[PDB]
């Protein structure tokens, strides 16, 4: 089974250097090229460059002054290094396996934020329904994750077991901090009989937070 | 005498096959493109950047003006000249001189292009295409009358080095195997009926009327195989399903880079054969002309290189399906006007490294296709 | 640089119908009669994924509902019949020349039946109040189409400042959208007032859906 996994700095200051690794599995770097591609709201998808089986690299000419791709066959790793970072280098960075005359398998991507702002843990709050509201056939609960930086956070319910009925909203940036929320809707016979918890991890600040939803 | 006409053409498909002709008195030597897609004999009558020589009427004692002009328009160009008549000799074939209609071109657009070696054109199609009208007797009609030769000519192109235009019949040394004949459907262009196209043994499954939609013609004055847009799309779609292009890797990272090849390596084995089925003179039967990749993946570079770049020899048309020089290079082509038929046979000169670049086979059944595919 | 331009930017198509999306290249992408252009699908939260190789070769394991056509500079991807799972953005990408480039993409919206939102309101948590903040949350869940308006009212009076809204991407299974609205205030401002109201207006009704609560009650 082919798999690619990116690992980079979630946050890096402007001017500073970006370094991302790509660890691959299920194919050999001695047989396949690996491409780098990034995606951002402002520039969309851009092909950055590639390192082929024999170690030849080809680059997007817009980036050649500052981009170096390399690999270590014996470590099953591919490396990207970029210099002279600017805020619009903020993007999700993907490593992608070469295939025929295109690309087949992508890693999940690594989020890179270029800025001088500091890392901040989020505050997590359980959102229970209005006190004394009618106990209907179903019930919606929520979780508010507020004042963090940078993206991303990951939010689950009951350690990921509870996935039916969940909506997790895209973070919005407000006064240079982030807020997102999630709702989950379950039957009346589910809550509050069963424990329901949101779990929120924020890599950049090494925080993992659990908040159980309690009737008000 | 047909043997004296062997190798009377020079040139290539890309810039044309041309025959040398002596015009007027004293004889002025010109280089005439052989064009089965038009019906006028017309030569440069004034200097032009892309021609070496022109016919000067004022210097021929035998030239006679016929008192009218002529104009020709086609897709991206045109020409205009004066009409007269004069004596012509074809050194290779017809040492006796004969009187022909001649248009002397004084103005043109996209007619004389850089790269050509000809300074005139010999249109060999029917009178109905002649300008200003069909009453301007064709060069070949004049020749038939005056030389009393049969109303048949045949053409071999060896550019796949020149070729042969045999005026008056067929030269047995120019083919092997049997001639297959398909009816001329309409006598204007050399229009024939295409029944089916096949890419690597797989038929396109288009309505056969799509191949004839406007018309399918045999045109020595067109370089490439030109296909109506819909047929083009189906063909290149089928070629991509059947081809086996290498994967991108070290030293090969764009599609463009597929064009040039080193170390005697060729792109041919990655590509499928292309077959055109034509209806036989017997209605129930068809035959099939095939071109190998050797013919439609065409080499590009001047001599003295140790690499080769190639171009795809097929392009879209807006209307006609044109069996251009691309394809005619694979076959001996007989324009039997006397019997309203076009013949095809394998050319022995059409070989690369002693291996054939084209095939012809039959009969195949026509039970599964309409009795007429020309709409 | 060969530039790829996709049209339209966004397209809504009913389940079971045909979707046709275009890609135009600024220069021919063809060599040897092959078009070096490829189609990818990108579902929300996932990387793009190759559907059609070399303009028209359907990748193995991609359903026959997907097909690609074109040559020269003009290409189309067709999805037929459209399914719910097809809610995603589609990209063409060329590599006839370097750099390899991608088009700006085309979002396919699945045009399901109109549906009214399910609306829920949430007072500040006792935890956030003990800590001196006051956020009021409204979730408007499982509606179609995406256009929706949320009004916040404090003691019957409308508030415009301090409101942050986020919409989910179209759901792969039920084709709905959901939206969240957060009204943020100081604890002291929040305790000055009694009634908090979020009002949702959506084309599924001429009157808003209203959800409300009274503080400390
Ligand atoms: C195909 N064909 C015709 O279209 C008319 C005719 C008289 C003929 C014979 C010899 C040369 C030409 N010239 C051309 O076909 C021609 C050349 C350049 C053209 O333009 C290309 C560009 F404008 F430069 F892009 C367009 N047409 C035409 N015979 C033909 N067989």
């Amino acid at each position: 089974q082919v798999q690619l996994k990116e690992s980079g700095p979630v946050l890096v200051a402007p001017s500073q250097s970006l370094f991302i690794s790509c660890t691959v599995s299920g194919f050999s770097l001695t047989r396949y090229g690996v491409h780098w591609v990034r995606q951002s709201p402002g520039k969309g998808l851009e092909w950055l460059g590639v390192i082929w089986a024999g170690g030849t690299t080809n680059y997007n000419s817009a980036f050649m002054s500052r981009l170096t791709i390399s690999k270590d066959n014996s470590k099953s790793q591919v490396f990207l290094k970029m210099n002279s970072l600017q805020t619009d280098d903020t993007a999700i960075y993907y490593c992608v396996k070469a295939y025929r005359n295109a690309m087949d398998y992508w890693g999940q991507g690594t989020s890179v934020t270029v800025s001088s702002a500091k890392t901040t843990a989020p505050s997590v709050y359980p959102l229970a329904p209005v006190c004394g509201d009618t106990s209907g056939s179903s019930v919606t609960l929520g979780c508010l994750v507020k004042g963090y930086f940078p993206e991303p956070v990951t939010l689950t319910w009951n350690s990921g077991s509870l996935s039916s009925g969940v909506h997790t909203f895209p973070a919005v940036l407000q006064s240079d901090l982030y807020t997102l929320s999630s709702s989950v809707t379950v039957t009346s016979s589910t809550w509050p009989s069963q424990s329901i918890t949101c779990n929120v991890a924020h890599p950049a600040s090494s925080t993992k937070v659990d908040k159980k939803i309690e009737p008000r | 005498n047909f043997l004296a006409m062997v190798d009377n053409l020079q040139g290539d498909s890309g810039r044309g096959y041309y025959l040398e002709m002596l015009i007027g008195t004293p004889p002025q030597k010109l280089q005439i493109l052989v064009d089965t897609g038009s019906s006028n004999f017309a030569v440069a009558g004034t200097p032009h950047s892309y021609i070496d020589t022109y016919f000067d009427t004022e210097r021929s004692s035998t030239y006679r003006s016929k008192g009218f002009d002529v104009t020709v328009k086609y897709t991206q160009g045109s020409w205009t000249g004066f009409v007269g008549e004069d004596l012509v000799t074809i050194p290779k074939g017809f040492n006796t001189s004969f009187l022909v209609n001649i248009a002397t071109i004084f103005e043109s657009e996209n007619f004389f292009l850089p790269g050509i070696k000809w300074n005139g054109i010999l249109g060999l199609a029917y009178a109905t295409l002649a300008k200003p009208s069909s009453s301007l007797e064709t060069f070949f009609d004049s020749l038939v009358t005056q030389a009393n030769i049969p109303n048949v000519f045949s053409m071999q192109m060896c550019g796949a080095n020149g070729g042969s235009l045999v005026l008056g019949g067929i030269e047995p040394s120019l083919y092997k195997g049997d001639i297959w004949y398909t009816p001329i459907k309409e006598e204007w262009y050399y229009q024939i009926e295409i029944l089916k196209l096949e890419i690597g043994g797989q038929s396109l499954n288009l309505d056969c009327r799509e191949y004839n939609a406007d018309k399918a013609i045999v045109d020595s004055g067109t370089t490439l195989l030109r296909l109506p847009q819909k047929v083009f799309d189906a063909v290149v779609e089928a070629v991509a399903r059947a081809s086996l292009i290498p994967e991108f890797s070290d030293g090969f990272w764009t599609g463009s880079q597929l064009a040039c090849w080193t170390n005697s390596e060729t792109p041919w084995s990655y590509f499928p054969k292309i077959s055109i089925y034509l209806r036989d003179e017997n209605s129930s039967r068809s035959f099939r002309i095939t071109i190998l990749p050797q013919l439609y993946i065409q080499p590009m570079m001047g001599a003295g290189l140790n690499y080769e770049c190639y171009r795809f020899g097929i392009s879209p048309s807006t209307n006609a399906l044109v069996i251009g020089a691309t394809v005619m290079e694979g076959f001996y082509v007989i324009f039997d006007r006397a019997q309203k038929r076009v013949g095809f046979a394998a050319s022995p000169c059409a070989e690369i490294a002693g291996a054939a670049v084209s095939e012809i086979s039959g009969p195949f059944s026509t039970e599964d296709v309409a009795s007429n595919c020309v709409p | 640089n060969i530039v790829l331009s996709q049209s339209p930017g966004s397209l809504a198509v009913s389940l079971g119908q045909r979707a046709t999306i275009s890609c135009r290249a600024s220069k021919s992408v063809d060599t040897y009669g092959h078009s070096f252009i490829h189609w990818y699908q990108q579902k929300p939260g996932q990387p793009p994924n190759l559907l059609i190789h070399l303009a028209s070769n359907l990748e193995s394991g991609v359903p026959a509902r997907f097909s690609g056509r074109g040559s020269g500079t003009d290409f189309t991807l067709t999805i037929d019949p459209v399914e719910a799972d097809d809610a995603a953005t589609y990209y063409c990408q060329q590599n006839n020349e370097d750099p390899w480039t991608f088009g700006g993409g085309t979002k396919l919206e699945i045009k399901r039946a109109d549906a009214a939102p399910t609306v829920s309101i949430f007072p500040p948590s006792s935890e956030q109040l003990t800590s001196g903040g006051a956020s009021v949350v409204c979730f408007l869940n499982n509606f179609y189409p995406k256009d929706i308006n949320v009004k916040w009212k404090i003691d019957g009076s409308e508030r415009q400042n301090g409101v942050l809204n986020s919409w989910t991407d179209q759901d792969s299974k039920d084709s709905t959208y959901s939206m969240s609205s957060t009204l943020t205030l100081t604890k002291d401002e929040y305790e000055r007032h009694n009634s908090y109201t979020c009002e949702a207006t959506h084309k599924t009704s001429t009157s808003p859906i209203v959800k409300s609560f009274n503080r400390n009650e």
